[PDB]
């Protein structure tokens, strides 16, 4: 009699990678792969998620809320991990913009970058005692204060001048002003309107010069006077004239530089901002909670080590992407029935 | 693999050896017995989960946005940015495709060490008088059906049942 | 290698053993002969052949300029660019030598374990009346010469032929 | 009699890498490596490969090409995979530009970055209908036209007004006028020449000031009026001025902004892009067929799994870049010969 | 290991082996007999030291700041080039982390087919009498005591010392 | 009697991460891990090692050095590693420069950059024939030069003109004017002062517009004329006016543009800079030589392969960067000792 070691025949559908022997059949395997699927987005585990930056500031734009459109004034959670919905940002509603003619539109999602985000304790610079003539703080129909008439982004100074002269251009200093080691984000720009209107506001009906300085970072432009583009984005026909708006950066302890002659949106109520929240690219009526955000699939929770399909941005308890569907052996390499014997 | 073609084993199956992985077969008058071992079977299937274990533990930073981007202003930036994360993907992708193979390697060679092993647990329990063919077989003084080679599977056997010389540990 | 030493085989090369890489050597009143084995020369010629399309496979992404970089605007960003490329290459080269190194190790070590199957091939077509030394040799009762060794070298050879019993599969 | 298994001893001069063992003598090795060795490029094996930016446009450069000299107004093939043959394109006929002033230079590799690239269904803005006065099309010896006379880059509009009268800063406005969602590449400028000849084509003998911004990018310049360098890149004798040009990059709906004085080349026939050619750094007379494309080396057929020598920027089917000479084990350690026994 | 568990070993420790890692037991009317091989426990360390030697000649590109980056101008740029460096040391340290565990894994495994060595050198010195258990282990016709099982550590043992057949290299 | 293999059975405290087995215990190991702790930065082994950009140059900046301060006009030694201990460099005297209104402050670190980098054989502009009346080079009190009066850093030169008149923007070109492919660092920005001062060093006391290009990067500025910060970083009270400084960046064989007015300071003394040491972010008093060194844990020397702790830049011959304290094993897994025997 012999007695014999022997190893099983068996179902062996499951294909697997080996260095020495090729590629081979298997008894069974355990798969660490996945395609997940698209879903909607979710607050993020053991963090907190941001949604239009100011939730309970309700029913505003980011942009109009960074903007500091006057309703649209409430107060900033912080968050470790943001989402990004718009990756051009709207306004819905004040004074018509001319967006598209500066960086502007993003700060929404530069200030989303930031852990921690707020208005301001105090405004940069004295509206009225700022270099030209004593200026009255513009104020704006089509921005509805609270109570109504005349509410003017607490971002920013509308710079109108009693005595109407013509200028040479003025250099205000915008100082730091931010505690701590907070990052300053600052904001103005520049009003102008039709030539007669122009010359009533500001005694000049002549293109305006202005240049900004912040941390060797330049920019120039020059003033419209008549024909801008329809209005949008904004309320109701003060068509009169537009305003082109920016924002300077400034680093801990920097200051910034605004050359101006008439039109002038000096900063005022200025953001100060700390803290990196992680973001990530995301459509977002935020549903529950999942262990991982994914750029695409969206919404997802961990099941196995890796995961199959688009690679993208995502953020948390994530499953590592992988090329190919991988599988670990869990079995035996297939071996023909056996008869072969004698 | 390469040991069981060279030293001449069996590249055979045993569609009968249900309960396992590696064990035993037995031959005589009684036409062929079979039997897993559920050890050999068990010690295998141990390995392969704490080497998931293993290949889970793998932590690789997040990959996210650029904090300061801004994605009409720094879009040459931003490119770049892609291409570091698609590199980064690329890169990890491969080294675990490498993790994975290797660990398949080892756990698919391995099963030949098992087979090895459970010979020489059955060379203790035939006793001096059984003879060792190199096969991966012995030659024994007595026969041995479906019932003796189910104790020679638990570790429940003993020669000497048909009156032979015993080892004993 | 290191079973090799212990277990007191040979650090021996058989300069002699022209068609193959492991076979046997055979001792006696002949003298010495030697024979190559033509399967587990060709069984580790396999692997290693199976072993190079293994590292073939690997895929890296492509690594090339930017699509909107620009070569005197741009000089800060297309720098750390040459960075990134740098880093990757020099990133997947150390893998892959670490690919390779680890598939050498492996080739390397697996020729103790051909010996050794081919070992038990050897003690099988011996038959009973042979005796293991454990030494990866075998003192048989009967004279080995050139042309009986290179029976045991085909796996044509018998025992009884020299009437000594034999195992038959 | 004893019986053995044992290994064979030869030539080893081959050594091999091992974690446990250090570096050990082999029989014999596959080896990996290769080092390849400069030659001339070839178009890339499963592709298409950009030459002069416009084959069949002949005897242009792709920066002419890409002004839209007279003749040069060919029509580029898509390519998926493109070469770089000048770092600094150059200008071969046509009106002298002060080149170094711009990043104008890089447009034909700017445009070379995208699959698919055209000259322009329509041209953006209406030349006279322009703000300021009337414009004649200036139109410029020395740019000769098929026929010929007085052809100017379709690129742009030379725009010389009646009514000769300085300016103060207008604002044109280019919208976005592409297909798809293509990137559209506008491209504008200014014509500057000598006091006398400045008032006679321009009621102004003063330097010109000019602005753009586009997606948050802003560019201004500043005209030169007498001293203009030896033009170069050009053809021959209306020394009377120099034209400054550049681009200007509009991603999918976004708006352009221009303002500018006298001089004003307004944008006229426009880029649009889209698609993403893969660009390497090659010197290109190309020759025949490849499958893969090294920076150095150039072309390249692929061997042996990986090679060894200058890293750079590859595109195809490539071999991976490895530190050093790799060898692959084909064979057994180096036994020394036995006479070991007794 | 999982050879050691399938083909009945010892899991024990021999707190007696000072002198060195793996060796020998001998047992009898003597009592327990405990000896290291001091070459066994050679090999093993050779072995480890130029793993290490191997793990510490890995290279990898410096990674230092950028030569036009400048700190208060080309902020995002330089933010990215963090990302860079952070993905580069994360991607080489799993990489790493890989390499040393493979390689742990490698020398502890190891361990078993030191044992299986060891066992074989003894089969041959105690010449063709001694009968293999397969259980690492054995039945030998003559007793053995601690000097004994000394001599089978340092590989002066010679059978027929107790009269008996010897196998003579 | 038997006789058996066995293993040891001994002190194992130290545990050890497998693949199949998960973590064991084990006899003893050899670490491959450091956690390295914070001291003095040393001179790099195998290099030279930067300090003040200029040793020998004593007491002075390298901000100082960089612009070109009469007495800080010392010559710099080469070196392939170089340190930043200041993250924003300080003028130690001199004139009153507006240093926080351009990129300026980091010159010293771009130049450290650099393998090579040298003051300047000739000045690139001749300061008097330069566009506009002919000027006196304006010579300042304040910066004393070595003897003393009037020493005005070689960077530029303090354009005052004869013939005080009001001034339409003119173009100055500077040249390439660097030995081989070296890059050439520009320099150069304008002086401005109060109302009456101006009207008397230049007949005119009107914001001055200043514009530069190079390689189509353009920066635009615009005087400020009173009211100026305090003065810091410089020497006792020609309060009268201030200098912004900018530098502007060459690449081989290319060309410059300054469009400017009045306090125009042209560019003189030129840097010109090659080769590319490696830098690094380290608190600098260097002490000794060191292996390797760290951003934080600073003076490092080689022990093990790896290191635990903080990742930074580093550089020379440093250990490698991991996650977490690796050890290899130098014994045998653990066994618990045996009465496990019948
Ligand atoms: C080994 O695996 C492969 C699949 O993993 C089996 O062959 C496949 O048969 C199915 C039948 O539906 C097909 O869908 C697959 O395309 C086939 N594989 C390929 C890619 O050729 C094979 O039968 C398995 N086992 C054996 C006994 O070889
Ligand atoms: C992933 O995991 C989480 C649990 O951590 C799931 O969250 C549940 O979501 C449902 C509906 O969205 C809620 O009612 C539960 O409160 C959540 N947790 C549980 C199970 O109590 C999440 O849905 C999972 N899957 C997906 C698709 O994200
Ligand atoms: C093992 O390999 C090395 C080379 O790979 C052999 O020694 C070399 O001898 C040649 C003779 O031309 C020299 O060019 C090499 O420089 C030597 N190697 C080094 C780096 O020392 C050696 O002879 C090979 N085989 C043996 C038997 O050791
Ligand atoms: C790499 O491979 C290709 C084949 O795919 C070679 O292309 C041949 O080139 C010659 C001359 O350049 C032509 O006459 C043939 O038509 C091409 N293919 C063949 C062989 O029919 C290419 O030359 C190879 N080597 C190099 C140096 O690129
Ligand atoms: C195996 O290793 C661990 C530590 O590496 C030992 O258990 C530890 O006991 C010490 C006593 O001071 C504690 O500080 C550790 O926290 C314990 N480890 C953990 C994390 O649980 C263990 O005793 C070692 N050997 C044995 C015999 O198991
Ligand atoms: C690292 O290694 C170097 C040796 O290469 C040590 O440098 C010594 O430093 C001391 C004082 O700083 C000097 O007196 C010696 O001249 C140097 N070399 C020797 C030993 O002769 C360095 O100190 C080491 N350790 C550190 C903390 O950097
Ligand atoms: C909203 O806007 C009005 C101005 O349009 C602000 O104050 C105005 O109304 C007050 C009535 O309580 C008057 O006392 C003020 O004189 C008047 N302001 C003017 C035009 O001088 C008012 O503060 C705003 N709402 C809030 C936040 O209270
Ligand atoms: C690996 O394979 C085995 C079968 O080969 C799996 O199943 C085993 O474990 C089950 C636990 O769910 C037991 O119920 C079974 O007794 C046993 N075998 C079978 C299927 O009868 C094991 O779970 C597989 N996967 C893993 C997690 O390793
Ligand atoms: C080339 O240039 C000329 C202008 O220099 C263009 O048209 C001119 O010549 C025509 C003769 O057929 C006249 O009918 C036009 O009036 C005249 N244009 C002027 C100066 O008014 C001509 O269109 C151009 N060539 C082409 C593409 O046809
Ligand atoms: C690996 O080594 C063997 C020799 O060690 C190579 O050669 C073998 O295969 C050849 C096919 O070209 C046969 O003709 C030979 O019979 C055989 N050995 C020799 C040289 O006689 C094998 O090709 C080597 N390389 C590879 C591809 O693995
Ligand atoms: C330092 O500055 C003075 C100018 O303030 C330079 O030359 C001055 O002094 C000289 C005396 O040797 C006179 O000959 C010069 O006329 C005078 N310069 C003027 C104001 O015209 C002097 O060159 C400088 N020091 C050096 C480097 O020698
Ligand atoms: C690995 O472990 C061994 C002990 O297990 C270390 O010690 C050995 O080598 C020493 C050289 O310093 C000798 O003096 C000892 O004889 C020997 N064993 C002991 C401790 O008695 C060895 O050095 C360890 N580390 C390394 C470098 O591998
Ligand atoms: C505004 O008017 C005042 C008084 O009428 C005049 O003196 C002054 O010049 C004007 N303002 C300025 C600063 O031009
Ligand atoms: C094996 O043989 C014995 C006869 O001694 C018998 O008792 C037993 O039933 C047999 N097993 C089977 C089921 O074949
Ligand atoms: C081996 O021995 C036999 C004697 O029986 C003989 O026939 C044969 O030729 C021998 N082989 C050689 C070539 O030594
Ligand atoms: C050009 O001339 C016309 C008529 O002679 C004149 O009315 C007009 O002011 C001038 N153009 C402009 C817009 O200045
Ligand atoms: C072993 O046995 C022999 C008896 O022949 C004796 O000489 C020797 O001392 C013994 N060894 C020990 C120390 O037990
Ligand atoms: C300076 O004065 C001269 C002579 O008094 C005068 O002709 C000239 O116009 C003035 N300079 C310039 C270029 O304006
Ligand atoms: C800040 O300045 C604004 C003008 O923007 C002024 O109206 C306001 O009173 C100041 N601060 C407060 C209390 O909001
Ligand atoms: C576009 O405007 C140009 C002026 O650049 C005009 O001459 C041309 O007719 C227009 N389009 C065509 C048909 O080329
Ligand atoms: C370079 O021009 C300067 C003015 O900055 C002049 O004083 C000097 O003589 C020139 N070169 C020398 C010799 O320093």
């Amino acid at each position: 009699d012999r007695i014999c070691t022997g190893i099983t025949s068996s179902n062996s559908p499951h294909v697997v990678k080996t260095a020495t022997q090729g590629e081979v059949n298997v008894t069974g395997v355990i798969p660490l792969t996945t395609t997940p699927t698209k879903s909607h987005f979710a607050n993020l585990k053991g963090t907190q998620t941001r949604g239009k930056l100011c939730p309970n500031c309700l029913n505003c734009t980011d942009l109009d809320v960074a903007l500091g459109r006057p309703k649209c004034m409430g107060t900033i959670p912080s968050a470790k991990a943001s989402i990004l919905h718009e990756v051009k940002p709207v306004t819905s509603g004040c004074f018509p913009i001319m967006h598209d003619r500066t960086k502007i539109r993003q700060l929404p999602n530069l200030l989303r970058g930031y852990e921690n985000i707020r208005l301001s304790a105090r405004n940069v610079t004295n509206a009225e005692t700022a270099p030209g003539g004593p200026y009255i703080v513009g104020t704006s129909g089509s921005c509805p204060n609270v109570t109504n008439g005349n509410g003017f982004f607490a971002t920013m100074a509308w710079a109108v001048p009693k005595n109407k002269t013509a200028t040479n251009p003025l250099t205000v200093e915008v100082p730091y002003i931010c505690t701590k080691g907070e990052d300053q984000i600052t904001v103005w720009g520049f009003h102008s309107d039709d030539e007669t209107q122009m010359v009533k506001l500001y005694g000049d009906s002549k293109p305006q010069k202005f240049t900004s300085s912040a941390n060797g970072v330049t920019t120039h432009y020059v003033s419209q006077i008549g024909g801008f583009p329809n209005q949008a984005e904004d309320e109701g026909l003060p068509q009169s004239g537009r305003i082109v708006v920016d924002y300077m950066v400034q680093k801990p302890g920097k200051t910034g530089t605004i050359a101006y002659q008439r039109g002038v949106l000096l900063p005022q109520k200025v953001w100060c901002a700390s803290g990196r929240s992680k973001v990530i690219k995301g459509s977002l009526p935020l549903i529950g909670e999942a262990d991982c955000l994914h750029e695409k699939y969206g919404g997802l929770n961990k099941s196995k080590p890796y995961y199959t399909g688009e690679h993208a941005k995502a953020i948390g308890n994530c499953p590592i992407w992988v090329k190919t569907p991988l599988k670990l052996a869990n079995g035996t390499k297939y071996r023909p029935p056996a008869k072969l014997l004698k | 693999g390469f040991f069981g073609a060279i030293a001449g084993f069996l590249e055979g199956g045993w569609e009968g050896m249900i309960a396992g992985w590696h064990g035993y077969t037995s031959h005589g008058a009684h036409g062929v017995a079979v039997a897993a071992d559920l050890k050999s079977t068990q010690e295998a299937i141990n390995k392969i989960t704490k080497n998931l274990n293993s290949l889970s533990e793998l932590e690789v930073k997040n990959l996210q946005r650029l904090s300061g981007a801004m994605d009409e202003l720094h879009n040459e930036i931003l490119e770049l940015d892609e291409k570091v994360d698609d590199l980064r993907a690329d890169t990890i992708s491969s080294q675990i495709e490498l993790a994975v193979l290797l660990s398949n390697e080892g756990i698919i060679n391995s099963e030949d060490e098992h087979l090895l092993a459970l010979e020489r647990k059955l060379k203790k329990m035939l006793g001096p008088s059984a003879v060792d063919i190199g096969n991966g077989c012995f030659e024994t003084k007595h026969k041995c059906n479906q019932t003796c080679l189910d104790r020679i599977a638990a570790g429940t056997f003993n020669a000497g049942e048909f009156s032979l010389p015993t080892f004993d540990s």
